[PDB]
């Protein structure tokens, strides 16, 4: 109730360091999903699909 | 279908028929502000993916 | 009026009846890229005020 056992959690390793996902975007060929704003800033294109 | 499609959002224009909303945790702006005290098994997400709000 | 209003832009949604387009020189992104060799009495402006393109 006081030790590290409190604010931390013991768990399995996983070399990958963390399943992170990626986002596809086909700005020039598919309508921009619901709330996405249309733009030209590569780092903000609309997203059409997510995947690990 | 006909007039029954329209999926609308504030001023951003009419989108028609199926589209996609995303439920994600790792969204940076969210963390800091909403689910600070929460964890991956019970969090809040902003489903509005609009950069300006 | 009826079906004749619709002022449309790429996916950004339907705007209806009068609105406003702006012709401005001092727009920063423009200068650098288009009217470098021009002057205030004859320049180019991007009338699309959308941050992402």
């Amino acid at each position: 109730q006081t030790g590290i056992r409190s604010w931390t959690l013991l768990c399995t390793p996983d070399v990958t360091c963390g399943s992170e996902q990626v986002y596809w975007s086909l700005p020039d060929m598919m309508q921009d999903p619901v709330t996405f704003r249309s733009t030209s800033q590569i780092s903000n294109f609309p997203v059409v699909g997510a995947e690990l | 279908t006909g007039g029954r499609n329209s999926i609308r959002y504030s001023e951003l224009a009419p989108l028609f028929d199926t589209t996609r909303v995303y439920l994600v945790d790792n969204k940076s702006t969210d963390v800091a502000s909403l689910n600070y005290q929460n964890d991956h098994s019970n969090f809040l997400t902003t489903v509005i993916q609009n950069n300006d709000y």
